[PDB]
Formats: structure tokens, C-alpha cells, sequence
């Protein structure tokens, strides 16, 4: 049936090994928060692993409501990782983020002048940038282009040591013009919406160079067909060789992310650790 | 309701609108602080002072006042930021003091010739009053916290060879910040000295306590439990020390650092005793023979000066044919990401680098200067250092290392001095010098 046996899930876009022409003919409470929690826990744990997170100031723009960030905050706090959280959004955040000395909440719409101001204020703190800005239902290509121009400005001004940027290529049929984004790996997101082509552009900067790379309409075509294949075919599979309480692909994918997460509690196997982590996360987000 | 009472009782005043909203969440932690019996605490600190700070001339009255003053400082603080700081620091004491500090009150000789020879060939280059008492307190601390605190450095070797003049006690802990905050308070309460706890950006998970005059008191590196679990260790005098075998590897890596070689020329004998101790330890524990037989060590090291990457040929000893040693850690991190590798083995400050074997090529980073004997030629001192760095990984993952270590050590014998032509600079490490100022109710990271 709709079963498959896999060595591992597709962690990055470049790994998707097939395509399928998009067909316009085409579930968990708080699934959006779960999607973000997992991707940011994965990104930040990677930075922890490579010594980048230690003592950093994580600047999150477009973080509201940010309910999941509180879990991230407590997690690293318990691991003794020293971090300063700066959450910035034009709208307000979830109250569970209030009253924490180590997290600054800013209600404000960002522009270049404000960006320059916080950089001057934060310097010489090492900065990690996470951006999830959005402009409604399915923004227009012009709005996405505007959002990406902003993320580039964010990076040029903040000079972060690393960044996680919301990345969804404009649809081919709604192309306007080519544009540039930082060089980075394109992390796939488990529990993303059913037919979402959105990913997380993860970058670790070297030298004082963003290494901007061009996105063409040809690339837009590839992104659409690759992500459709993933969403239509891959994510609707049960991974039979994955010995876990839930065998759906998204759980298999979640497992490969959580297995990279650090915990000071000791477990017998990796499975036991992931099971504990998943339980902890679902419980926090109120997912049965 | 009750939360209001909590805050009002804590602040010793009616919580303003602003204050109630801001402190509302800390309600639970605040209540914990309020219920905590301060008299018992005053007693514990005094008891601690008679044991480890008897020579400090301050009265029980002075101590009691400093403590009670701090546990009520909130009643005279209106700045919300300061209040958060005071709540956080008081919480640390309330929840951890008794577990951390409270519990405290309830064949080398023959290897000296070898050591002199080895070191001679390499010699080619060119602190407050409280430390005494703190060190003594640490001797006890180590015995009572085997699971969360291990020692390395001269003190650990001193436990093997009493003839070692150790300057301080180097430690790795799983709860460094907690330990340092508690100790900073203990010192503050007893001495009245406004100590400052700071974090240095170019070191990994490192924090240090310094006195008012900026004199060094004590520092600590924090490591995760899994790191603590795999660090090679030995049980001695009721405390755990990093395996002298592993420490010898780091000593070799250490001399690649130009600064350390300069220290060598300044005090050769200091290092001789330390090296002699470890040489004997490995000689007796692993049956290593110092016959001067080099074999295939040190491994060939080729540097690409433009890309700051040293290639080490490892095929003669390991399953991976070569190891690419990056001199810029951010570049290594980016390249690993580009390889889609999510599980590089990290050991924090223990190795100051991640280690990844991918398609039979090891990838890692070297945190010390690379010494050159000629234009584009790696100095043998650094080749050994790089070989030593790779062996740390072998030891940390229970892989083979014995023979390679023997060959490395033997390769240091009967060597002529080779001048240093030049050396690479370490990569830059961005970051703020963070700190906790108890007196000022300030925490900045
Ligand atoms: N740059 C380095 N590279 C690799 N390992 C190092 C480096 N610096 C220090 N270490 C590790 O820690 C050990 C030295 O810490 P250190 O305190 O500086 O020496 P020490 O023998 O304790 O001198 P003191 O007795 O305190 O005066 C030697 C080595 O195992
Ligand atoms: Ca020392
Ligand atoms: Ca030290």
C-alpha cells in the first residue's frame, strides 16, 4: 500500500530525489507552533553542537505569538547554555514569555533605522537571527520579494554569526523577477502544512560575506515540483522500517531532528530519548 | 489574590500596577525565597567561614547583616530589571546552596631525564588573597561532587606527584554557573568584597570570579552530562581527575600554541615535572616503551595557507584516510552544514572542536596557532599537536590510540631544535564579555 522503508528522511531540499508537476486539485492542534518549535530546536541545537550558541543573543523578528519559544528558552536554560533572547514583532507575544529576565519582548515594526539601533545596542554580542516575517492568505510574489529584501537588510545590518530564514520560493506561474538570498542549506519542516513549499534557510556566515545567490524562475519550477513530490507522495507514507509508536513520515522526520537534540537526563537508547522529547513537546503545546 | 500577597510580602510594599504585571510570573519562585529560613542560612555561612575562611577578619554580626540585607534588597529596589536579577540570584541560593556548598561542612623520578630531553628540543621560542582559602575549599568540593566536578591540570597531577607546585585547581563541571554564583555569594557574605562573575567570549562555556580589584579568584568550564560521561577519567584520593593519558595528549597539543612555548622558555622545570609525571603514568599504566622508535609518527601535515586548512595523512593508523584540520571554526561549521551532516561529535571545551568522519575523511578544527618551520611547512611541534588533537577523539570514543600515542611520544626523542619560521594566527572569536554584578543587581550577556 502507501508504505515505504527508508534509510532516513529528506532533511534538506537538495536531498529530495524526485519531482512531480504541481496539481492545483490538492491536522494536529497547534501544528504551526509544533512546526516552528521543531525547526528552531533543530537549528539552535546545531549551533549548540558547533559552539556557536554559547553566549549568543538570539534575535527573533516576526516571533509573535511565539508560544513555542518559551519551550526553547527553558530547554537551553536547563542545559546551562547562556543565551539572551530578543523577540521582536509588530504584534504582541504570548504572556508565558513575560517576566523572564533573559528574554526581551519588543512590540514594534522593524525598518532599517531600528535594525541599526539594536545592532549598536547589542554590539559586540554575537548575534543569531531567526526571521519568520510574513505579510491575507498566500502573500503575493511582490510581498514575498519585499520580505526577502528585508531579511537581506536584516543580515547586512545585524552581521549575525548564523541565521534561520523563512524561505518559500514564489510560484513559477506568478514570477516577477530574479532575486537574491543568502547561501545556506534549505531545511525541510515536519508538520508543515499539507502542501506547503516553505522551508528554513539555515546559514552559518564566514568572513563578512552573506554570499548572496540568485534565485531564478527555473529554480522556482524545481522548488515547486520537488516540494509537490515531497508533499503529495513522500509525506503521505508510513515508514515501515521505523520502529516507533507513530510511523507516519512526519514522525520519522521529527525523529531525525530530535535525535540531534541534547538533554542532560540520561536514556538507554536514542529512541527512549526522542520519545521523551516528543512527549515533552506535545505536552507543552497541548497536543494529545 | 494569593499572587498579590506573594509579591506584596516579597517587595515589602503594595505592588504597583507595573510591578505586579512584571513579577506576576515569578510568583512561585518568589514564594520559595520568602519561606526560605534565613537564620539557618546565616548559620551555614558562618559554619563555612570557620572551616575555610577562619583567617578572614569579620564578625558574625557583619556576616549576618550582609546576608539579611541581601534577602531584603528587593524591598528597596524599584527598577524592574534589578528586581528580576535579585529574584534570579536569590533563587539560585535558595534552591542550590545546601546541595552545592552547604554539604562541605557536613616512579616519576626516572622519567625526568626523558622529559628534559623532549622539552629541550621544543624550547625554541623568542590571583587574589582569597585563592589560598578557595583552593582548600575546592579540595573538599571535589571529593563531595564526584559526579558533577572533575579536575585536570597541575593539581590533578599533584595528586599523583606531591612534588608538583600547582597554582590553582582546574575544573570542568556540569553546573558551573550554579557553583560560581553560590561561591561568589559565599565570598561576598564573608568578606564584604564585591566580586564580579564574568564570561569570556573566546573560551567555551567559561566563567570566572574576580574580586573588586579585578584579581582572579577561581574559574570553571561547563560541560554537558554526555561530555562528562565520555571524558577519560581516573578515581584518585576520592575525586575524579581527567585521565593523565588524555592530559598528556592535550599538553602536546598545547605546545603548538606559540604563547605556551614562550612560557616553556621562561620556566622549563615547571613543565618538566608535569610532563615527567604523565610520562611515567602512561609508561606504567599502558606499558608504553620509550625506545625512540618513531614508526609512522608524526603523521604528514600539509598546510594550505590560503584556505587555512591543514591536511593530515591518517591512513597509516586510522580507518579514515585523511583529516582536514580547519583553522577557522566558523568555516568548518559552514562546510559541515553544506555536507548535510547533523551529527558531528562535540566535546565542548574538552577538545574545543567538533569531529566529523564523512565519506572516510575526518573534519575538525584546531584552536591553537600552527607553527611553521619554513615557508608553507608545518613545524614538527605542530604536527605532533595535530596528531595529539586527533587522538583526543580516539580516546573520547573508545577507539584505538595506544600504539599511535607510543609512536608519537617516541617521535619526540633525540630531536634537534628547529627554529620557528612563523605561525598562523588563531581565528577571531566574536562575543561580549558578559558579567553578573551582585552589588549592582546587574546581569549582562
Ligand atoms: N592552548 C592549549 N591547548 C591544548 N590544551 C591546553 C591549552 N592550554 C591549556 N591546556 C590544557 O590544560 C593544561 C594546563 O592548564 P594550566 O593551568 O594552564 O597548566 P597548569 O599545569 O595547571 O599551570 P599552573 O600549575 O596552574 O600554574 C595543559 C593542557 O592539558
Ligand atoms: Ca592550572
Ligand atoms: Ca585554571
Amino acid at each position: 500500500m502507501d508504505v515505504v522503508s527508508l534509510d532516513k528522511p529528506f532533511m534538506y531540499f537538495e536531498e529530495i530525489d524526485n519531482e512531480l508537476d504541481y496539481e492545483p486539485e490538492s491536522k494536529l492542534p497547534y501544528q504551526g507552533q509544533l512546526k516552528l518549535l521543531l525547526g528552531e530546536l533543530f537549528f539552535l541545537s546545531k549551533l549548540q553542537r558547533h559552539g556557536i550558541l554559547d553566549g549568543a543573543t538570539v534575535v527573533y523578528i516576526g516571533s509573535a505569538p511565539g508560544t513555542h519559544i518559551r519551550y526553547l528558552r527553558d530547554h537551553f536554560y536547563n542545559l546551562g547554555v547562556i543565551i539572551k533572547w530578543m523577540l521582536i514583532d509588530g504584534r504582541h507575544h504570548d504572556p508565558i514569555l513575560n517576566g523572564l529576565r533573559d528574554v526581551t519582548l519588543v512590540t514594534r515594526f522593524v525598518d532599517e533605522e531600528y535594525l541599526r539601533s539594536i545592532k549598536k545596542q547589542l554590539h559586540p554580542s554575537k548575534i543569531i537571527l531567526i526571521s519568520d516575517v510574513a505579510s491575507g492568505n498566500e502573500p503575493s510574489t511582490a510581498d514575498l520579494l519585499s520580505n526577502y529584501a528585508l531579511q537581506n537588510v536584516m543580515i547586512s545590518i545585524l552581521n549575525p554569526v548564523a541565521s534561520s530564514l523563512k524561505w518559500r520560493c514564489p510560484f513559477p506561474d506568478q514570477w516577477i523577477k530574479d532575486f537574491y538570498i543568502p547561501h545556506g542549506n534549505k531545511m525541510l519542516q515536519p508538520f508543515a502544512p499539507s502542501y506547503s513549499a516553505e522551508m528554513r534557510l539555515l546559514s552559518i556566515y564566514t568572513g563578512e560575506n552573506m554570499r548572496l545567490t540568485r534565485v531564478t524562475k527555473s529554480d522556482a519550477v524545481n522548488y515547486e515540483k520537488k516540494m509537490y513530490y515531497l508533499n503529495k507522495i513522500v509525506r503521505n507514507k508510513v515508514v515501515v522500517n521505523f520502529d516507533y509508536p507513530n510511523q507516519e513520515y512526519d514522525y520519522f522526520h521529527m525523529y531525525f531532528m530530535l535525535r540531534t537534540v541534547y538533554c542532560n537526563k540520561t536514556f538507554p537508547t536514542t529512541k527512549a530519548k526522542v520519545l521523551f522529547l516528543q512527549q515533552s513537546i506535545f505536552r507543552f503545546l497541548n497536543i494529545p | 489574590n494569593i499572587t498579590l500577597k506573594i509579591i506584596e510580602t516579597y517587595l515589602g510594599r503594595v505592588p504597583s500596577v507595573n510591578e505586579y504585571h512584571m513579577l506576576k510570573s515569578q510568583a512561585r519562585n518568589i514564594q520559595k525565597i520568602t519561606v526560605f529560613n534565613k537564620d539557618i542560612f546565616v548559620s551555614l555561612v558562618k559554619k563555612n567561614k570557620k572551616r575555610f575562611f577562619s583567617d578572614v577578619n569579620t564578625s558574625a554580626s557583619e556576616i549576618k547583616d550582609r546576608i539579611l540585607s541581601y534577602f531584603s534588597k528587593q524591598t528597596q529596589t524599584y527598577n524592574i530589571g534589578k528586581l528580576f536579577t535579585i529574584i534570579e540570584l536569590q533563587s539560585v541560593l535558595v534552591t542550590t546552596y545546601t546541595d552545592i556548598l552547604g554539604v562541605l561542612t557536613i616512579n616519576v623520578t626516572s622519567m625526568e631525564e626523558l622529559a628534559r630531553d623532549m622539552l629541550n628540543s621544543m624550547n625554541v621560542a623568542v590571583v587574589s588573597s582569597l585563592v589560598k582559602n578557595v583552593n582548600k575549599l575546592m579540595e573538599e568540593y571535589l571529593r563531595r561532587h564526584n559526579k558533577s566536578c572533575i579536575c585536570y591540570g597541575s593539581y590533578s597531577l599533584y595528586l599523583i606527584n606531591p612534588n608538583i607546585r600547582y597554582g590553582d585547581i582546574d575544573i570542568l563541571q556540569t553546573n558551573s554557573r550554579t557553583f560560581l554564583i553560590d561561591l561568589a555569594f559565599l565570598i561576598k557574605f564573608i568578606t564584604g568584597n564585591n566580586i564580579i562573575l564574568s564570561k569570556i567570549p573566546y573560551l567555551r562555556n567559561y566563567m570566572v570570579i574576580k574580586d573588586e580589584n579585578d584579581n582572579h579568584i577561581i574559574d570553571s568550564f561547563n560541560i554537558r552530562q554526555d561530555t562528562m560521561n565520555v571524558v577519560p577519567k581516573i578515581f584518585i584520593d576520592n575525586i575524579y581527575i581527567v585521565d593523565p593519558t588524555f592530559q598528556l595528549l592535550n599538553m602536546i597539543k598545547m605546545f603548538s600554541q606559540i604563547d605556551r612555548l614562550e612560557d616553556l622558555s621562561k620556566d622549563p622545570e615547571k613543565f618538566n615535572a608535569r610532563m615527567a609525571t604523565m610520562l611515567e603514568y602512561v609508561r606504567y599504566t599502558h606499558g608504553i616503551v620509550f625506545d625512540g622508535k618513531r614508526n609512522n609518527m608524526p603523521m604528514k601535515c600539509i598546510i594550505d595557507e590560503n584556505n587555512r586548512i591543514v591536511t593530515v595523512t591518517t591512513k597509516d593508523y586510522f580507518s579514515f584516510k585523511k583529516c582536514l584540520v580547519y583553522l577557522d571554526e566558523n568555516v568548518l561549521s559552514s562546510d559541515i552544514l553544506d555536507l548535510n551532516a547533523d551529527t558531528s561529535c562535540d566535546f565542548e571545551s574538552v577538545t574545543n572542536s567538533v569531529y566529523l568522519i564523512h565519506d572516510n575523511i575526518m573534519y575538525t578544527y584546531f584552536s591553537n596557532t600552527i607553527l611553521l618551520s619554513d615557508k608553507g611547512k608545518v613545524h614538527e611541534i605542530s604536527a605532533r599537536g595535530l596528531c595529539a588533537h586527533i587522538l583526543l577523539y580516539q580516546m573520547l570514543t573508545s577507539g584505538e590510540y595506544k600504539q599511535c600515542l607510543s609512536d608519537l611520544l617516541n617521535s619526540m626523542m633525540n630531536r634537534d631544535k628547529i627554529p620557528i619560521y612563523s605561525h598562523t594566527e588563531r581565528d577571531k572569536k566574536p562575543g561580549r564579555h558578559g558579567f553578573i554584578n551582585i552589588e549592582k543587581d546587574i546581569i549582562v550577556f
